[PDB]
This record gives C-alpha cells, structure tokens and sequence, in this order.
C-alpha cells in the first residue's frame, strides 16, 4: 500500500502467473498469455533471500551450559542467575517480535515497489503510443504483435516506429 | 478496440498468514518460520563426545563408590553429567561432601578420567580395613561401604597414629577424597578407635586442613545418628599429600586422573539415550541449529538458538496473496 | 517528504476540515466545502493503532524482586549484579530510543504515501479532462457540480462525458 | 474563467506535541502518544493482595530474635516483602551476629505463612536460672531486659549442669529455630556465670551437626559490652527433631516460628508510608499502575514491571505532520 | 531503487557533479554545464548527518570494571558471568549488524526518494511544454535561455510563457 | 530545431567504499562512515588523569606485606585501578595465605588516599625476640628476611610470655591492619621456637572477634618450606580499638595502611607496557578512545567503553550508490 499498486490500481493478482512474482498479461491479434518478467523476479528472489540469511546469519551463537548448580543457601545468587536469563529472555522476545513484525511490512512494501517499477518502465516507454486504463493496463493506440509485446518486455520498444499510427488513432477518436 | 498489456503480480492458493506492524492476519504467498519448535526427544552425544549419563546415582554415590552403583566403566571422556531430578543412590551413611557444587561443575565435562588405586590396603598392617562396613549401605542386601574409601578401624584395641603420604608420580592431576566419621557418644569413639580425641591433618603443597570428629546426638537418617563429611583436592602432578590422623579417619583407597580442558553443566533429565549426535541438548530433546531463535527449553547446553516466550516468528517472504 | 506529498506539493494541511486524516476540498458554483475519506483514514487510524499495541503488547513482563542482598565480604557478586542491571538498562535505553525514531520515521512516511495514493487515484479519472496545478488540486477544464464532485470522491468520474467540452476551453485557453 | 476545483489535503490542528525521527528533530505532529511510564502513587501498597511486613526502625534480626525495642507479637501471618529503613536503629541490641543473616533475609522476604508458637517453656531449665539473663544494652521501659524469643541460661547455686534437651517437630509445617552462643570476656567472667571454666555446645538434626566453643577474648565496646552473642538458625523439618547439648554460655530457644514459603521476593529499603494500596509493581518511591513498556521512576522495582530506562520521554507519532 | 532514479530511469550519475548531491544538467543555445540544487541536498545531508549521530548520540555508556576476580572453588559463579558477557555480547553484536544492514538500505532509498522527488518538481513544471525522453532528461518544445533553465531548477518556470511556441513545435509539427 | 534540454542527476565520485544493506551486499557508495571502534594504541594509559597502580614482578598480596623479593618502588597515594601480571613472579615467599584474598584485593583496586604508617614499632617487645622472626626463602640484601611490614615474633630466653596489647585508630581515616599464624611442622620445631606446645591468636574489635590456632601437620615443600603463614586483615574504624592476645605463632602487625576508598574498580591482568598516556576506556591489551557506540578489542575492560561486539566493520553508507 506504501506505492500504491499491489492493492491500488493493480486489484488483484494473477493465479495465472506461475513462472515468476511480477509479469505482463498481454491482449493482442495473435491471442492472450502471461508472461513473467524475469529480471525484476530475480532481482527480488535475491532480496528476499539476502534479508532472511542476513536475520539468520548475524546471529551469533556461543557454546553455553545452563543448568541451576546452586544449593538452598545460595538462593541469593541463582536469583541473580534467575533476573539474568529472564531479562535475556525479556530482550530476544521482544526483538524477535517486532524484527518480524517490522520485517514482514517492509517485504511486502519491497513487493509494491517492484510491481509499482515494472509499470512505470513500460508507461514511460509507451508515452502518448499508448493509453494509461488507471487499472495497471495500457491500451495500445497502434498495433503491438506479439514480437512487439516483447520489446515492451525487452525494455526494447520502438517508439518512432508507431508514432504516425497511434497519432492518426487519437485523430480517429475526435 | 483492443492491444493491451497489463502488469500485474503473482498470487496462488497459499493461506499463510504473516503478521506485519500496522497489520495483522496478512495471507502470503510464501512465509517462512525461523523460530524452532522442534526435537528429537533424545539425549545426544554433544559434538561427539557421550554424556556421563548416571542412572540412579548422584555424583558423590558414583565417585565415593556407593555399593549400590557400578564400580566405574569404559567412561575415559564425557561432554555434559546427566542427573535424575532425585537420585535415588547418593551418600547412603548420611554425611555431606564439602564444596560438592563446585566439585560436580568441574566434573560436568572430563577430557580424560580414570580411576586408580593410590593406597592398598596392604598400606594399613596396624588397623583393621575390613570391618569398615554398615547397614545403611549393603551390598547383596549385606552391610557394606564405600568402595572407593576405606573406614579403619582399631586393631588389638589399639588405633596407632597415622603418618601416610602418596606422591603424585603420574603426569596428569589427581583427585583425591577423603572423609572424618562423627561418632554418636564417647563409648562409641573408644568401641571403634579406642582413642577419645582423635584428629585429622591432610597436607598437600596447598592444602592444610585439620579436621576433628563432633561428637553429637543427631536425629537417624537412614537409621543412623553418625554421619561422614566427606573432602576432596585436585593433587598436583609431583606434589604429594600427607594424610596424620589418630581415628575417626576415612582413608582414601582409589583416586581419580583428571584431564580437564572445557567446563559444561549437570543436566537433570529421565529422557533416554538416542546414540545420536547433536550441538544443541535440552533436557528433553536435542534441536538441529540454524534457526536464530527455539522455544524448546531454556536449559540447554551448547551453541544454541535464542531462548524466547513465542509460539510463532513467521517472515514473509512472498507477496500478499489475493 | 518520502513521497513528496505533504510538505512537497500539497504544502499545508487543512484545518477547515476535522473529519479524518485525509480528504478533498470542492469549491464550485454551489459553494466551497471540505470532505474526509472515510476509506485511507480509517486504514490510517487502524494502521497506526496496530503499530502502537504491536510496541506495547510485545512486551513480556515476568514478576522480578531487585534489591541488595549482598554484604561487604560479597561486593564481587554484587559487581556482577551491577554489570548485569547495567547492561540490561543499557540494551532497553538504547533500543527504545531508537525504536521511537525510526518508527516516528516511518509513521510520517506511511502518512505520506497515502496522500500521494489519494493524490494519483483523482489523476487517473481525469486525465486531460482537468489540468495539474501543482498544489494538490485539480481544477477542471469543464464544469462540475456537487454530483460531479460526489464522482470524483467514490471513484466514479465519466472521463468521455465532458471531453470536447474540456478540449474546446483546451485550445482556447492555451491561445491567451 | 472560474474553474471547478477538486483539491487533495490532510489534517491539522492545534497540538504543539514535536516527537523525533533519525532524520529530523523537533517535527510538530496532529497527535501523539507516549510509550514511557512516568508517574507513581508515591506510597508502599499491597503486592497482588498481599501487604508487605514493614519493620519500622527494627531490622530483620531484630525482630526475629525479639528485641524490646521492636513489636512483641506481628499480627501478619503472610506478607509479599519486608520494607526496612536504610539503618535500622535496633539490629541487635546485644552486640554479635546472625549466622547466615543475608540469605535468612531472602527466605523471609515472601513468607506464606508466619505463626511464632513456644517450643521450650521456661520451665523446661529447672536447675538453671531462667531470670537473670539480662543487660543493659537490651532495655525495655529503662529496665534491663533480652531477646523475647530465647532465654540466656546462667548457672544456679554455683552450678551449671550439662544441658540435654531436645524437640520433636510435632507440627505439620517447618520451624524456624534461632539459638545462640555467649562470649565471656575473661575467665573470671566466665566462672561467675556458668561455673565451667571450658564450655561447648552441641546442637544436632536430621540435617545439622553444630559445636560451639566460647571466644573468651578482649574485645572492643559496643553498646557499652565488651561480650557478645553468635546466632544461629535452622529450618527444623516437621517429624525431625532437634538436639541441644551445652554446659555453659548456651542462649536457649524459647520460641520458635512455623513457617510455609511458597514464593521468592527481597528486601526493599524504603522510608516511604504504607498507602492502603494494591498494585502489582512496587518501587522504593511508589508503585506503579502501567501497560507500557518501559518506565523511569526506579530500579530498584518488586513486581511485574516495565523496563527501566534513562529516558525522559518515549513519544510515538500517531498522526501526521501538523501546520 | 526502492522509487526508481538511481540505477532507475537515470543510469550511474554524474562525475561532474562535485557541488552536491542531487542536480540538474541544462544545454541550450548557449552552452551545456551542471548545476546543483541546494535544498535538495541540504535536506539530504542534514537527514544523514541526524541519522548517524542519533545512532551514536542516543547510546548510553556507564562506568565498569570488568575483571576476572573469582577463584578456582568460585567457578559457577564465574560461570555466570560469562553467560552474561556473552549473553550481551550477542545482544549488541546483532542489533549492531542488523541496525547497519537496515538503515543503510533505508539510506539509499533515501537518496532515491530525493532525486525521484526532483525529478517530479521539474516534470509538473515543464508539463505538456517539454517532452521527457524517459532517462531522465526533458526536450524543450520552445527555446530556453539560462535564464529560463535557472526557472526550471529554482521553481520559477511560467506556464503560458512557452505554451504557444511549445504547439508550434509538438502539435504543428506533425 | 535543437530542443533545449534541462536533466536530472545525482552525484558519483571515485570511491571503492563497499556497505552491506539488509537486501544486498558489496554495495559500492559514494561516502561511508564506520560506527565501530578497531584501534588500541598498545599501552596502560591513566584513567582520568590517576595513573593506575601497576604490580610489575609483586601480587598484591606480596606488596601489603612487604614481600623482600619484590621490587621497592616510590609511594603512591592514589590510583584508579590495579594492574597484576597474570602470573605475578613473586606473591608470597614464605608459603601461605591471605584470607579473603579477592574481596581485599576488589576493594584496594581504587583507592583515594593509601599511605602507610607504623603502629607497633619492634622496640614494643621487651619479652619477645623481634629480629630472628627470619627465613632465607625470603631474601633482602643478602640476608635471609621476613615479610618487612609485619614482624614474626619468637621466643625470647626460652620463654614467651602472653601478648595482650590494644591499638587505638585515632587516625581519621580508616587503617587496614594485616597479622599472621605461623603453622609448624611438628611438636619439636613449636617448642624450639615458642616453648609452648599449645598456642593460641585472639584477635578483637567492636566487630572482628577472631580464634585461630596453629594446625601443626606435615606439608609439602613450597620453596623449599614446609611450614605455612595464613595472614588475616580488617578494616580498624577510627576510634575503634583492635586487642591482640596470643601465646605463640603470632605475626605482630608492624606497619598498617591509612585507607580512604571513594569509587570502585577491578584487577586488571596484563602484561602491556605503561604508556604515560590518559584515557576514559582500558583494555588489557590497550586504550581505546571511546567515541563510537561499538568496540572489538577486548571484552575485560576498565573505564566508560562502548558496547563490545564481536564484529570486523560496522559502517554506514552515507553518500549514494557509486556506479562504474
Ligand atoms: C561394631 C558394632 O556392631 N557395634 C555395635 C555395638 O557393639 C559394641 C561392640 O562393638 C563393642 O565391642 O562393645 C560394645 C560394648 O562395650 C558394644 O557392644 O552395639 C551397639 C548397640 O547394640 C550397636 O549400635 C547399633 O548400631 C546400628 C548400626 O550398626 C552398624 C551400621 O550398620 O551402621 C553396624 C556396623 O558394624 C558398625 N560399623 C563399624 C565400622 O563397626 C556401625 C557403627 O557402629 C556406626 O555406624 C558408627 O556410628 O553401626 C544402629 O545404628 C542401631 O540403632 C544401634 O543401636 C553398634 O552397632
Ligand atoms: C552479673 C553482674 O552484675 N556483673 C557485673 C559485675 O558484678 C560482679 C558480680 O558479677 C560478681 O558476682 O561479683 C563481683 C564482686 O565480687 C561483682 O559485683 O561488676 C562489673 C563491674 O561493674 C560489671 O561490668 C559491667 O557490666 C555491664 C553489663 O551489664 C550487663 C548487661 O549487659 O545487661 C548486666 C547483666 O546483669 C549481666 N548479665 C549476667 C547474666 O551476668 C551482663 C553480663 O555480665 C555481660 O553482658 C557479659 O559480658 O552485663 C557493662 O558491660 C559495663 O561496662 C561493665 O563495666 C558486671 O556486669
Ligand atoms: C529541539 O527542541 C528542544 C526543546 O524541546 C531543544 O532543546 C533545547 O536545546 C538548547 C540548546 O541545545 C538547550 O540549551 C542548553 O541547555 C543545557 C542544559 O540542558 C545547557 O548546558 C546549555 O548551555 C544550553 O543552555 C535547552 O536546554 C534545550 N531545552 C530542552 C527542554 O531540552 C533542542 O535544541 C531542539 N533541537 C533542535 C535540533 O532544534
Ligand atoms: C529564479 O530564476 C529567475 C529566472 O526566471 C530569476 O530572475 C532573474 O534573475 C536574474 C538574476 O539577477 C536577473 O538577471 C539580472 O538582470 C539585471 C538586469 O538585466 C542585471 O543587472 C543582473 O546582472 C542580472 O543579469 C534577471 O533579470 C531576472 N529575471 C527577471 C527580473 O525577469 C530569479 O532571480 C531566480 N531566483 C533566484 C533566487 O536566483
Ligand atoms: C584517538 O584519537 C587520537 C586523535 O585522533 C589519536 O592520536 C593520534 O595518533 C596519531 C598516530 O599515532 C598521531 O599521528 C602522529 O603525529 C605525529 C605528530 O604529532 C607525527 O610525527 C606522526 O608521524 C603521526 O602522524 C596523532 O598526532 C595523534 N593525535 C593527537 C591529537 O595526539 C589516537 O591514536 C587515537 N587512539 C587510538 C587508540 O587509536
Ligand atoms: C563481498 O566482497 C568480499 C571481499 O571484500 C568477498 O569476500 C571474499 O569471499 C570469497 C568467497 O570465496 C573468499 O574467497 C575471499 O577471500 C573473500 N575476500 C575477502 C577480502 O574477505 C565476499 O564474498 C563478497 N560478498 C559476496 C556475497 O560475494
Ligand atoms: C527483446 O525482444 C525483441 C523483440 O522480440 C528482440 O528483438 C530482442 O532481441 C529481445 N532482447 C533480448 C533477447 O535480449
Ligand atoms: C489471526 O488468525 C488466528 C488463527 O486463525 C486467530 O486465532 C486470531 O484470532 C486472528 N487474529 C485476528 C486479529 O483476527
Ligand atoms: C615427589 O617426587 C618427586 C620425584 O623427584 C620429588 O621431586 C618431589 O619433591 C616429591 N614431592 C613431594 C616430596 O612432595
Ligand atoms: C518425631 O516423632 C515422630 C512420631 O512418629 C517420629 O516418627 C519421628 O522419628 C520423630 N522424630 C525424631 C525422633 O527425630
Ligand atoms: C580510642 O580512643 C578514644 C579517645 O577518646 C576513646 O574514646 C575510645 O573509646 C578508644 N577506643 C577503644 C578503647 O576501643
């Protein structure tokens, strides 16, 4: 919800969608199909996998015996044993607790950034060749083939290319 | 109309849920725990070495040698002492072993340990050594003794004065105890060593102790009012201890070569013996590592996880599922 | 200013209106009023109210007795106590401050982008139908009235209904 | 040209509350609130129902041994932990010691149950003298008085016979039991009070062998007495019995005290008044009635309390940026 | 990163850029140059500079003395403190590890946050007058003297200034 | 026809400065700052201007009593805190004990004002030889000596009279006060040197009230004597009185310690060399300057120190990412 396009103007997800966690769906004269953008799932997949090593690995663990060796005369001292392993207790628990907590809100805003990235690499690379629908999709002023559906993906799409016809489709509609 | 490209992102039929700061109950894709839950229910060897697991004996019943307990086995090595919550074999002449604490946390974990006889009985041709014997410890169901010490006794009515020494000629540290029997009345201190004040000098290159019998009504423990206190030190390679004493003097038979190179706990547990291998060990069960926090027990030995008070510590990793 | 919104192009907070966190402020023909997303504010308010129960209620508290119990032959032990209570005021001191500061952080934040998410939906349903002043606003190249208004406030704003009526001021305007 | 107009705002009001972020400082927001627990009632209260036992200006030995100075008889049988002063002024009004006393201190601190009961009449001593036990660094009204719960045996008609008595625990709960030794200051001291010039005693249990010996030696004055008293303490499990034997210098038992201990507290020194109160976190200064999750006012807290911290304040941004 | 600028629709940055952190580059008729926006990175420098020494400032540092005063028959109460060394020795190397890990992610989104922020202040300014090229980078449909490209970089830009020379340009230009 | 163009960009400079975030590592920034405290400069260093008092070849032990063998170096009123060698080459002599060894030694490690003084010069002994108390595993200018600052007292014409002697504290300041028992090896040597097989040590104050007597037993040899000396200690509040009684074994104090204690600090074992140098934090192996939040030099350490951690770099990336 911080970028406002996991739950904004992208609805839902797609169950379609297996080969990746962000793609396209395109819709074109040669048919329908889902594709997977691949650098951007990567790319989070390592993320993803960095922050839980780096909560696992950064903790440091030492070789420790704890038992309660003291007898009914040094009750003094395995309280002050007992106000030690409580307060320890006291500080991982709460850490813990809200590491994940903290945690879990900034993964899934890493998620709305990614998806919010994928849509305005493709919208800046469109511009006026094509029409922003405010639901995550963009509706084409010029025909896109299903080579051309690619170089959107590609980073690659040929603007000059399509200039004329998407100018002479937006004269079409006046 | 037509020639649209959508963006859009995963979802499938996963109901994890996370829990995030300002939400709660959030369903995810993929989610992972790093909280461990999990052990085997077994006491493992810890880093490859076997615990010194004592069945039904305390330490002081297993090092005095309490008739009731085995007479030392293949145990040259231990990582951690296994404990029952309440032994049922412990000193069976009621008595105490000093500095016992200290004594069962330096023998938590033993590089090497074997026992030897430092003094035969051939040593005592003026005392008596086999009448050393009660009731409150038997054997086959006879009275018996501690096995690792020997009780004298007067001989010809006579109880002559002790001057004994043994020299730590082995290459490795000693352990060596010794005890002082507090007599119930005069008739029994003179019935069991003729001599009515008596003493005991033990003397090392540190130690220099004198201990002398108390002669009291008690309350029966095990149906005895006589009771043994019990001592110990770590005999030094060459140096040697000087034992002087006129009765009342529990004398060392077998001692104890100690290696020691790192230090553990007693752990109190009836959980059984897996013939497994482990870096973690709670008292009932032992946990494989790599998660950063385990609510198992708190009372673990080795390199563990993080104790916490948390039933559930679950990461997201996915995305926020439709 | 994570996001730009508050203070980077709105630029000012209302006080006129005291119906939530977040909302619009009409002013046509009929007159001028202010109006609160009941929606992003209540997700704000609850969002905001988890994160202060999620700091208290993690908290575990186990019954303690801190006293001095140690004598003058025992001030070794009573170093260590020291080093513990010590340590342990030391971890929660600075923990605490700094869990303030970085959530304060992202409490100002989180209400930054909600703004921005009000902000970009109303830009969407317009479109070339009203023009970006730059301040937050959105004043319409054609004309739009309390009902109108309503559109613009739930998400149901016909773009095509007033397009020529905008592209006619649209080319004129930009004559002078 | 009177374009309609549809703005984007946010809220703003009054409030002057400023919290800080790791970037900025002094950031005035709508609302605000705060995770630090700063107040307290500035009374002792109950802990969880339980009164705490607060000795006034008697310390614990003093009031277990019966000093004449402190209460006769307590009326609680339960208490959640002794407040004591920072000195108490009637410690031991015979100058000695209490065997064990920082860890006696520790058991008592929380006690389930408490009932002081008379485990040896003064009648049990009938060739010894029971009456003139006394000193004047222990004065009750003026007049020369002891320790209310033992009795300082002296030697009648020129004679000090060995002492051999014992007690069964016939109670259902343990006993507390407190004895003592006196230390003469010369032999002719010794002579005209227990008649035997080499004294012992001899106290033994089920799990206790104690010998005594007196430590006839100069001394410095305290209290105006050069002599002093040694005492000692045992938990007499019930159906064990204890066994005394002296022939001289021996501070018999004449109370003793059932006790059950089913929890753990410690001692807090305090000056501060009791305040009819229940609570259950309590510091020297005041309880505290709180959720949050760190507090300020003390460290030294008995309860379930927040965690201390050097901080002034904790506040948490709950609204926005206010202008 | 986490907003796309850096390493997003502008590639690597500016070597040039010696006199901050964030900036613009004009070129025009008269010549080319770099430029760099003070409150910009004012802002920047003064939230880092807060950053690390809330970091260091807000610790809280006590007199000890720490030793090794216990004796041979003083080994569990030796053993205690040493579960408590090592027990804080864990406490603070984690916080430390993932305090470091955690704000420098916060660091550089930061930066991000900054430059796409500057971008967006230049985009709602220049509007349908200039066309941006999708790197960062806006064409002019007019003529913009350095007098004008100061009025882009410190908020100054009229509008009806160059709107008709801009259709002209864009619209007439077909 | 040239459209005028206006960018936007950020900064990059020459720099190999890698950070590590929680997402990726080995990230190149432009500007980092590290949080972590690496360097000790190698030397004992003053702790807020009081220079410590360093033991070099003595235990503390060894340096109360006067230790023969160990060196004699000039006064020192005051210090912040003890440096011991882990292995002090000489702690005692004559073999023995000093009772309550680490709690004497936990309370001398900071002390406000020391100073010696004398409170029974050997000239108080009419009846009792002073100047035989002597052993030669105690050397001092090629003579066989004794601890110098108390005395061991011998029989004088086969006769050793009872000691009852008192000394008043009229110092202001509190006085630490060291005596000693003599352990024999058996009746004859107790007879050749005290003429009274069975002795005593009384020893009292307005709180110490204290019984020892010799535990004459056969021991092993520690350079090369079997006998054995426990030594004793109190803190003798002023005005307070301390009454000796004895009849054999006694070690007579000569010389006590005038002792104001204000602050408290531990025993530092170390070996490093004395820097003449002042810090607010101590390592055993160096000082460190103590201005990060994060130290890993040394966990035993002295002073106000940042948190140790068991860390090779904590740094901060300040600048932007740094691109090639
Ligand atoms: C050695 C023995 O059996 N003594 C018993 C004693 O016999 C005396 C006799 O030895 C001596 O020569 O002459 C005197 C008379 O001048 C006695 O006749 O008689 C006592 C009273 O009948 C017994 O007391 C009973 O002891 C019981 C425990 O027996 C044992 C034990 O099992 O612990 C028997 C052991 O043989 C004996 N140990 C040794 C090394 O001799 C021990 C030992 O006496 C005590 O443990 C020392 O305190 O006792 C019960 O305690 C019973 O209640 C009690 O009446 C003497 O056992
Ligand atoms: C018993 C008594 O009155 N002793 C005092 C002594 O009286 C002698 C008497 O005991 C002896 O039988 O006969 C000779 C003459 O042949 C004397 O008459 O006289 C001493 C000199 O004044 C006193 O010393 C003073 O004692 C004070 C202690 O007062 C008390 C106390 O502390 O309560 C008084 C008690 O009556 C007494 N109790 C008993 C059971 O004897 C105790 C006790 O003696 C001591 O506490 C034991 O150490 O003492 C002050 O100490 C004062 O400074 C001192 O001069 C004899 O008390
Ligand atoms: C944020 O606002 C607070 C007020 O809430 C400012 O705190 C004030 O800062 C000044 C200057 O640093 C302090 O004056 C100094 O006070 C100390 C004693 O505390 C004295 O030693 C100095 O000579 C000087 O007078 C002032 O006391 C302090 N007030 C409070 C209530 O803390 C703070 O400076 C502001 N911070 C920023 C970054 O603007
Ligand atoms: C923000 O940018 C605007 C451009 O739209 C700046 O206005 C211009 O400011 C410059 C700087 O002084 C003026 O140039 C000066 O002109 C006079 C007379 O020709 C000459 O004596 C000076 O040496 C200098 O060249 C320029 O006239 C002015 N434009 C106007 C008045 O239309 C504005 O100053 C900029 N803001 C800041 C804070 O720099
Ligand atoms: C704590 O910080 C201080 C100040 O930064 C460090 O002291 C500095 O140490 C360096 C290297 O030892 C000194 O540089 C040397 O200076 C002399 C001229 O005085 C020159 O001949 C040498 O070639 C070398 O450059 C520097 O002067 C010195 N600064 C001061 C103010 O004394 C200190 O080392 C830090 N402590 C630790 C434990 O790292
Ligand atoms: C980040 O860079 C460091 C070097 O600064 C890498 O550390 C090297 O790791 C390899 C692993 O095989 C070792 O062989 C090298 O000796 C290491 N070098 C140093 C200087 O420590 C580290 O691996 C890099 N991080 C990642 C994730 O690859
Ligand atoms: C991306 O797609 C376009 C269009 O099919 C193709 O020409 C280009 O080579 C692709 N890029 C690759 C394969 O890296
Ligand atoms: C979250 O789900 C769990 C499991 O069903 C449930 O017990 C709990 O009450 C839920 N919490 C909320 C706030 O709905
Ligand atoms: C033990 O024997 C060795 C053998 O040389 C001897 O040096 C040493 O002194 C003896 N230990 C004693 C006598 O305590
Ligand atoms: C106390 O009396 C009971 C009554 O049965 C008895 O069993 C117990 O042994 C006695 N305690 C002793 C003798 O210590
Ligand atoms: C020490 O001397 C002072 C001098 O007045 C005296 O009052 C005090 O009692 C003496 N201390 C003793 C005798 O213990």
């Amino acid at each position: 919800g911080l970028f406002g396009a996991i739950a904004g103007f992208i609805e839902g997800g797609w169950q379609g969608m297996v080969d990746g966690w962000y793609g396209y769906h395109h819709s074109n004269e040669q048919g329908s199909g889902y594709a997977a953008d691949k650098e951007s799932t990567q790319k989070a997949i390592d993320g993803v996998t960095n922050k839980v090593n780096s909560i696992i690995d950064k903790m440091n663990t030492q070789f420790e015996a704890v038992g309660r060796e003291f007898n009914n005369l040094e009750r003094r001292i395995e309280n002050l044993n007992k106000k030690m392993e409580d307060g320890f207790l006291d500080v991982w628990t709460y850490n813990a607790e809200l590491l994940v907590l903290m945690e879990n809100e900034r993964t899934l805003d890493f998620h709305d950034s990614n998806v919010k990235n994928l849509y305005d690499k493709v919208r800046l690379q469109l511009r006026d060749n094509a029409k922003e629908l405010g639901n995550g999709c963009f509706e084409f002023y010029h025909k896109c083939d299903n080579e051309c559906m690619e170089s959107v993906r590609n980073g690659t799409y040929d603007y000059p290319q399509y200039s004329e016809e998407a100018r002479l489709k937006r004269e079409e509609i006046s | 109309p037509g020639d649209q490209i959508c963006i859009g992102y995963h979802a499938n039929n996963s109901t994890e849920q996370v829990d995030t700061i300002m939400e709660k109950n959030v369903t995810v894709t993929h989610a992972q725990d790093i909280l461990e839950k999990t052990h085997n229910g077994k006491l493992c060897d810890l880093n490859g070495v076997k615990p010194l697991i004592l069945k039904d004996c305390s330490v002081a019943g297993w090092l005095l040698g309490n008739p009731m307990c085995d007479e030392f086995i293949r145990v040259p090595e231990w990582s951690y002492i296994v404990e029952r919550a309440n032994p049922a074999n412990d000193l069976c002449y009621p008595g105490s072993l000093n500095d016992y604490e200290e004594l069962k946390h330096m023998l938590s974990r033993i590089n090497h340990f074997e026992k030897i006889q430092i003094i035969p009985k051939s040593s005592w041709p003026n005392h008596e050594t086999s009448l050393g014997v009660s009731a409150a410890c038997p054997y086959q169901g006879a009275p018996s003794f501690f096995r690792n010490v020997v009780w004298l006794i007067k001989k010809n009515d006579a109880y002559p004065t002790i001057k004994i020494s043994y020299n730590n000629t082995n290459r490795e540290d000693l352990l060596i105890l010794w005890g002082i029997h507090h007599s119930n009345n005069a008739e029994e201190q003179t019935n069991l060593y003729k001599n009515p004040i008596t003493y005991i000098s033990v003397g090392t290159s540190t130690l220099n102790q004198r201990l002398a019998p108390k002669i009291a009504t008690r309350s029966q423990v095990n149906g005895l009012r006589g009771r043994m206190d019990f001592f110990w030190t770590i005999l030094k390679p060459d140096d040697a201890i000087h034992f002087e004493s006129n009765g009342n003097f529990i004398a060392p038979e077998y001692a104890y070569k100690i290696v020691k190179k790192g230090d553990s706990t007693i752990m109190k547990s009836g959980v059984e013996y897996g013939h497994c291998n482990t870096k973690c060990q709670t008292p009932v069960g032992a946990i494989n590592s790599s998660m950063p926090f385990h609510n198992i027990h708190p009372l673990t030995i080795g390199e563990c996880p993080k104790y916490v008070k948390s039933n559930k510590l679950v990461l997201a990793t996915g995305l926020r599922n439709s």
